[PDB]
């Protein structure tokens, strides 16, 4: 997160870290106690294997992801219709060996419904573990920043991204930069509150750079692969009733 | 027509009856509506989705929601409320009948003046308000 703060203990219960070789590579966003929501992108040969893959709740430094605090990732399942070239359709699901234990740093994202009204520049949060400049390393501290949503016809501009942005992505930040998510952030939540609820409304894909002025980030739209989601949690609830 | 995966009739969408090769006629059925988590069922002979009404919901009406949204045993809470969805349909329970989507009837009013809302999981809460 570039532009952003310091997160405190609470601020983000649905915030994971997803290590592969004990170091962080992605963000993630609880659902479920067993179920978190990524970035295709992130899954891609060879890291689609669930064995690579751990997730820290409820842990704000990279520091203090000790062995034995993480949780085992038991499935990885990347979007039917991921093009790796594109992005599009950059959304992945983690299923936990072990259920997470939700308290008040760890709570699950509220997937967003249809009839969300959203504003067309909703204030939005950013929140991972990503480069707070560009080219960075990992920040050891979760970080947040606000975003607003950039309507998608403003962003599929010819001196932004030239019709980049397809249906399954939105965007988000300011076209000015200075504030935007990075390499590190991918694959964390894009949130907004609404009706006191917060909604997982994005998920951290792609951009040209880190706040640099006019490449926003692009965010996975959730909306669009919740009917995708549902499918996925409820065929796993019936495998497993075996 | 509504396609499966890349195309069936959508009186056989969300008719209780598998026809599409992996189920997806009959396993997005049921879904939470605007920031109230309005429940809603399409119906098929409507090609609409539409709210279900309070009236002779229970808990385990929720519960089995919750299980074909694919929520599982998790279960949150369920209350009525106005519907603030702008519908002029809504899904009765027969309460004669023997399946959540299937177990609702076309009506255009709700006797208790509320439809069904219902949260699957507690989420999106965090240390502020
Ligand atoms: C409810 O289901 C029973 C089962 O046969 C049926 O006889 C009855 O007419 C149904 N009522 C409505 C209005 O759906
Ligand atoms: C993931 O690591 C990732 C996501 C998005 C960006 N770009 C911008 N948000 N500008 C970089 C890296
Ligand atoms: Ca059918």
């Amino acid at each position: 997160i570039v532009g952003g703060e310091s997160a405190l203990p609470g601020a983000w219960p649905w915030q994971v870290s997803l290590h592969v070789q004990n170091v962080h590579v992605c963000g993630g966003s609880i659902i479920t106690p067993e179920w978190i929501v990524t970035a295709a992108h992130c899954v891609e040969k060879p890291l689609n294997n669930p064995w690579h893959w751990t997730a820290f709740a409820g842990i704000l430094r990279q520091s203090f992801m000790f062995y034995g605090a993480g949780y085992q990732v038991e499935k990885v399942i990347s979007h039917p219709n991921y093009d790796s070239k594109t992005k599009n359709n950059d959304i992945a699901l983690m299923k936990l060996q072990k259920p997470l234990t939700f308290n008040d740093l760890v709570k699950p994202v509220c997937l967003p419904n249809p009839g969300m009204m959203l504003q067309p520049e909703q204030l939005c949060w950013i929140s991972g573990w990503g480069a707070t400049e560009e080219k960075g390393k990992t920040s050891e501290v979760l970080n947040a920043a606000k975003v607003l949503l950039i309507e998608t016809q403003r962003c599929n501009s010819r001196y932004v991204y030239d019709n980049l942005i397809t249906p399954a992505m939105i965007c988000a930040g300011f076209l000015q930069g200075n504030v935007d998510s990075c390499q590190g952030d991918s694959g964390g939540p894009l949130v907004t509150s609404k009706n006191n609820i917060w909604w997982l409304i994005g998920d951290t894909s792609w951009g040209s750079g880190c706040a640099k002025a006019y490449r926003p980030g692009v965010y996975g739209n959730v909306m669009v692969f919740t009917d995708w989601i549902y499918r996925q949690m409820r065929a796993d609830g019936e495998f497993v009733e075996h | 027509g509504i396609e499966c995966d890349s195309c069936i009739n959508p009186s056989n969408w969300c008719d209780g009856v598998s026809h599409c090769p992996g189920g997806e006629d009959e396993n997005r059925c049921v879904r939470l509506y605007g920031p109230n988590f309005i429940l809603q069922v399409y119906s098929s002979q409507r090609k609409s989705w539409h709210p279900v009404c309070q009236d002779d919901w229970n808990e385990n009406y929720g519960r089995a929601a919750c299980r074909d949204m694919g929520y599982k045993n998790n279960f949150y809470s369920s209350q009525g409320i106005v519907d603030d969805s702008g519908s002029t349909s809504f899904m009765k329970l027969n309460t004669s009948a023997g399946d959540i989507y299937k177990k609702l009837y076309h009506s255009d009013a709700c006797s208790s003046k509320a439809v069904v809302s219902l949260r699957c999981i507690a989420c999106g809460v965090n240390l502020n308000d």
